[PDB]
RNA sequence: AAAAUGAAGACAUUUUAACGAGUAAGGAAACGAAAUGGCGUAAGGACAACAAAAGUAGUAAAGAUUUAAAGUAAUUUAGAU
RNA sequence: AUAAACAUACUUUGAAUCGGCCAAGUCUGGUAAGCAGGACUGGCGAUGCGGGAUGAACCGAACGUCGAGAUAAAGUGCCAAA
RNA sequence: GGAAAACUUAAAAGAACUUUGGAAAAAGAGUGAAAAGAGCUUGAAAGAGUAAUAUGUGAACGGAUAAUUUAUAAGAAAAAU
């Protein structure tokens, strides 16, 4: 599967992906827009502090449902959850979009998350049995996840 | 010497509903529904092809340059307005290879024949080169 | 050009509807527009007939929620800007900045109590209105039904005429002192030059 | 001989049909675009077929008013038609308005009631070759590229015939101040005041 | 510097009760309260005059006019009748419009 | 509709005059002064560089996406990817 | 008397349709009906446009695309042109 | 009673070694004319994600007219005697 952008240079920037994850789709698009263009160390630690539930992630666009939070204040949203699952996976494409920089010979202390994009995958699936002998669907609702990781420098052009 | 074009109406005329659904395109068809509020010519909603519109015969069919599109494919349908080459512009063919099309726009200088599609599939000479 | 001014109407002794009118108009033609003593504005008919009509108004009231029914302002200036409002577009932009431009206030608040004064000879109730035609105030109407700052009002405007009458006298006694002054310049020897062409124009 | 519809144009070493011409044998003619003529230059006392007419108010010696163009507002002294333009010569006396020897349209101009008494104003020269003569032209087309500079030379060799024909001028000037208030008048430039409505105004 | 210009306001497009036509624009003169004294306007030039807030890598003007004429009156009470170069934006209606002398006839 | 001209021009000729709403419905093709005019899909028979190499095409087909142009419209044409 | 040659007379072949509804200086049954049924004509159906705030039928007037003018019904305090 | 399901490439040359990860995989690297990468020719619409741009009080969309911004886009000849 192809990424949505291409890095402006390839010399400084790393990437990392992963197809068909089974994770919620509707969650991870939440948690996505949340660490998008804040630096790697900080997304690292946004990521970790969602998983115990200590930062919220703001459900802006798929909030049917969801109730209020107090640490949605400030953020345009008055509904946010914390989708502990979707956390963990981009933890891990974003750690190893770390090591491939590192591979590479980039400071990460200078890298940003500048494009991660979701898109929806292939359902799976299941069966459910309702009354009066009906059969209805139990699909997952998997995704895929690119992450681009490039460096930051002021933009000047006289 | 180029007469004033004149158009009676420069818009598209979409057709009915084509803004509200994607099933419906946007080429025209007449309705023909017994309670249709477009062929009923309500006001806000009249808005029909008609042979009114109908551009002048003097300048029907030209080119804002002024001149009628020939289409070519070779050299020698060059040959077939050479003795008009001010009331025809020619055209190449969209198929017409990048190295014919050399040919065309080659002879049609020497025949003094206008030529719309002049920097069409042009090699990569454009940048550095 | 561009129209900074502010036309400053002094609602006293003009018809409500009348007034509106001229001004709905004008409010369309770009100008700016204050209306001050809103409250002192006359309506046709007397107390007990403006009170009946006022009681048909305060029966338009949403059944099911009437805090989204019809709102019966009390107060003078706000009667004078319904009645603006029914004059122009609704519910358009045109409609909306034309409403902008326009302020009521029940008497000469600080800014605009030292404006030149205008007066819409259409809404003059003394051309409009057989004088035996028993009239109402906004202000007295507006008492009756719960205007709360009536004598506020006629407390403000108590001290108003208090300091333009010493104003106006200490003014009468600059201009009665440069009148003479001037009289003494025409009437001067030498300029008998420039007087000779004010008369001739009829300017003295 | 070569058909009216032929035009024929060199090769640079392409391929041509057995028919065209050789390169040898071929003249490169030059494109003709101008096929128009320039207007006829007359005798410079016969006045142009395009004439404009008069107005009954515009006669020598009065003051006008200028309400358009560069020196709205100013007021001039008509001197005579430019009978090669039709248009009017006016000398706002350089020495009290700042407005020089100039052609304006007479749609542009209010005719006042007063006058100025034009006599032995000396207008030997003061026609169309002269304004010709002063008039700042662009800088062509193929002549370099001349930038910046170019405007400012003109001026500064038009500037001593310019000054010089102002000689018009020291009639008019000496007449201005003699009638009081008028040289105040001419100075000034023209308003509408308060309450001047033009329909009702009479200059 | 001087006024030459008398402020006309843009009452708005000739129409009916539901229709408008914006080949003819409606303009109040100041000054002018009644349709006899209309026939000196007849003919003059008039300019809705705009500001544009430009970019400074624009070369486009700040100042920019939409010329035409008054060409009949409209009414007894001194509007007139207006037609222009490029019909007026009714975004200017109640604005002003500058009314010039010329092409004069005096 | 009437005059005029008419082996090929061309835009289905030139001029003049009158006329033009519309559900159901009708007006197949061909017919030089044409007894309505056309657009689109697919397949079959021909024609398609006139001097013995004769439509386009690996110097980029069909298709797809958009940008512009021609047409009253059905649609067509061309550019870029 | 007036009009009438793209007048007039038609011939053949064939479509759709024969649920209709409205108005009124008209009528019958009915207490009456936005009821039922008729005579003559004009309409709507099949019809948009300007006006009557709104409206199948009222009034003006019937429609190729437009520009400028005089108008029709009807209007001229504001919404809304006067 | 009774279906659905065709297509990598000329050729498997079907990545093969390193780093991260429990693994699946990813990032480099490499094969190939081209990833065409096996869910494999092209790859539409509905439905989504990203980027750029713009707008905002109880629907949204359309049309006529202008204004603003963007884009397209018109030229190398040439005076009097």
């Amino acid at each position: 599967v192809k990424y949505c952008a291409k890095p402006v240079n390839v010399a400084k920037a790393a990437q990392a992906r992963g197809d068909n994850l089974k994770v919620h789709f509707k969650n991870t698009y939440e948690t996505a827009d949340a660490i998008r263009g804040m630096k790697v160390a900080r997304a690292q630690e946004f990521l970790k502090n969602v998983i115990i539930k200590k930062e919220i992630v703001p459900f802006r666009k798929h909030n049917g449902g969801v109730g209020r939070k107090a640490q949605c204040k400030g953020l345009n949203c008055a509904f946010g959850r914390w989708p502990v699952k979707s956390a963990q996976f981009i933890l891990k494409l974003l750690k190893n979009a770390v090591d491939n920089a590192k591979a590479k010979g980039l400071n990460t202390a200078l890298l940003t998350v500048s494009h991660i994009a979701v898109q929806e995958a292939r359902s799976s699936r299941r069966r459910l049995y309702r009354a009066h002998g009906s059969i209805n669907s139990f699909s997952s609702s998997p995704c895929h996840i690119e992450l681009i990781l490039t460096e930051k420098e002021k933009k000047v052009a006289k | 010497i180029k007469p004033k074009i004149v158009k009676k109406y420069t818009g598209h005329f979409k057709r009915f509903d084509s803004n509200r659904f994607l099933r419906v395109k946007a080429s025209w068809r007449v309705p023909r529904g017994i309670d249709n509020r477009l062929r009923r010519k309500f006001k806000g909603t009249n808005l029909l092809p008609k042979i009114g519109y109908g551009s002048a015969k003097a300048t029907r069919n030209m080119l804002p340059c002024g001149l009628y599109k020939f289409p070519v494919r070779n050299t020698t349908d060059l040959e077939m307005i050479m003795m008009q080459n001010r009331k025809y512009a020619a055209e190449i063919s969209h198929a017409v290879s990048a190295k014919k099309r050399q040919e065309i726009i080659q002879r049609a200088k020497i025949l003094n024949i206008r030529v719309l599609n002049a920097d069409a599939r042009i090699k990569k000479q454009e940048v550095a080169q | 050009s561009t129209n900074n001014k502010v036309t400053v109407i002094d609602c006293h002794g003009h018809v409500l509807g009348r007034v509106a009118s001229v001004v709905a108009k004008h409010l369309l033609l770009g100008q700016k527009f204050v209306l001050v003593r809103c409250e002192d504005l006359q309506v046709c008919g007397t107390l007990k007939m403006r009170l009946v009509q006022w009681e048909l108004y305060q029966r338009k009231r949403v059944n099911t929620n009437p805090t989204r029914g019809a709102f019966h302002h009390r107060s003078p200036a706000d009667m004078v800007r319904k009645a603006v409002r029914g004059m122009l577009p609704k519910n358009n932009y045109r409609g909306k900045l034309a409403l902008k431009n326009l302020k009521c206030f029940e008497g000469c608040p600080a800014p605009y109590d030292k404006m030149k004064k205008s007066s819409i000879p259409e809404a003059a109730a003394i051309y409009s209105f057989n004088p035996t035609r028993k009239r109402t105030l906004l202000g007295e109407l507006g008492t009756a039904v719960g205007w709360k700052y009536a004598d506020v009002v006629a407390k403000n405007e108590a001290e108003r005429k208090e300091r333009a009458a010493k104003w106006y006298a200490a003014k009468q006694l600059k201009q009665k002192a440069v009148a003479e002054a001037k009289e003494k310049i025409l009437a001067d020897e030498k300029y008998k030059a420039k007087v000779a062409i004010l008369k001739k124009f009829g300017y003295a | 001989s070569a058909p009216q519809w032929f035009v024929p144009v060199k090769a640079g070493d392409a391929k041509v049909p057995a028919y065209y011409p050789t390169d040898d044998m071929i003249q490169e003619q030059k494109k003709k675009l101008r096929t128009r003529k320039g207007a006829k230059i007359t005798a410079l006392d016969k006045p142009a077929w395009n004439l404009e007419k008069l107005r009954k108010s515009i006669v020598p010696g009065a003051i006008l008013i200028i309400v358009a163009g560069k020196y709205a507002g100013k007021k001039v002294v008509f001197l005579k038609q430019c009978i090669k333009s039709g248009a009017l010569i006016v000398t706002g006396p350089f020495k009290i308005n700042g407005v020089p020897l100039m052609r304006i349209n007479q749609r542009y101009v209010i005719a006042t009631s007063q006058k100025v008494d034009v006599s032995k104003v000396d207008t030997t020269g003061v026609d169309v070759k002269f304004f010709k003569k002063i008039a700042i032209k662009k800088a062509a087309f193929g002549k370099t590229v001349e930038e910046d500079f170019a405007k400012k030379q003109y001026e500064a060799k038009k500037a001593l015939i310019v000054e010089k024909q102002k000689q018009v001028d020291e009639s008019v000037v000496a007449e201005i101040k003699k009638v009081p208030y008028l040289k105040e008048y001419m100075a000034s430039y023209f308003t509408l005041k308060n309450g001047d409505h033009p329909h009702l105004l009479k200059f | 510097k001087c006024r030459l210009h008398v402020n006309a306001v843009f009452m708005g497009f000739q129409r009916a009760q539901r229709n408008q036509y914006p080949n003819v624009a409606l303009l109040q003169i100041s000054g002018v309260n009644t349709k006899e004294d209309t026939p000196f306007y007849i003919g003059k030039r008039v300019a809705y005059v705009y500001k544009v807030n430009v970019k400074k890598g624009s070369n486009k003007p700040a100042i920019r006019a939409i010329f035409g004429k008054i060409v009949a009156p409209h009414g007894n009470h001194g509007v007139v009748k207006a037609r222009f170069l490029h019909n007026l934006p009714p975004k200017a209606m109640g604005q002003n419009l500058k009314v010039f002398l010329y092409p004069s006839n005096i």
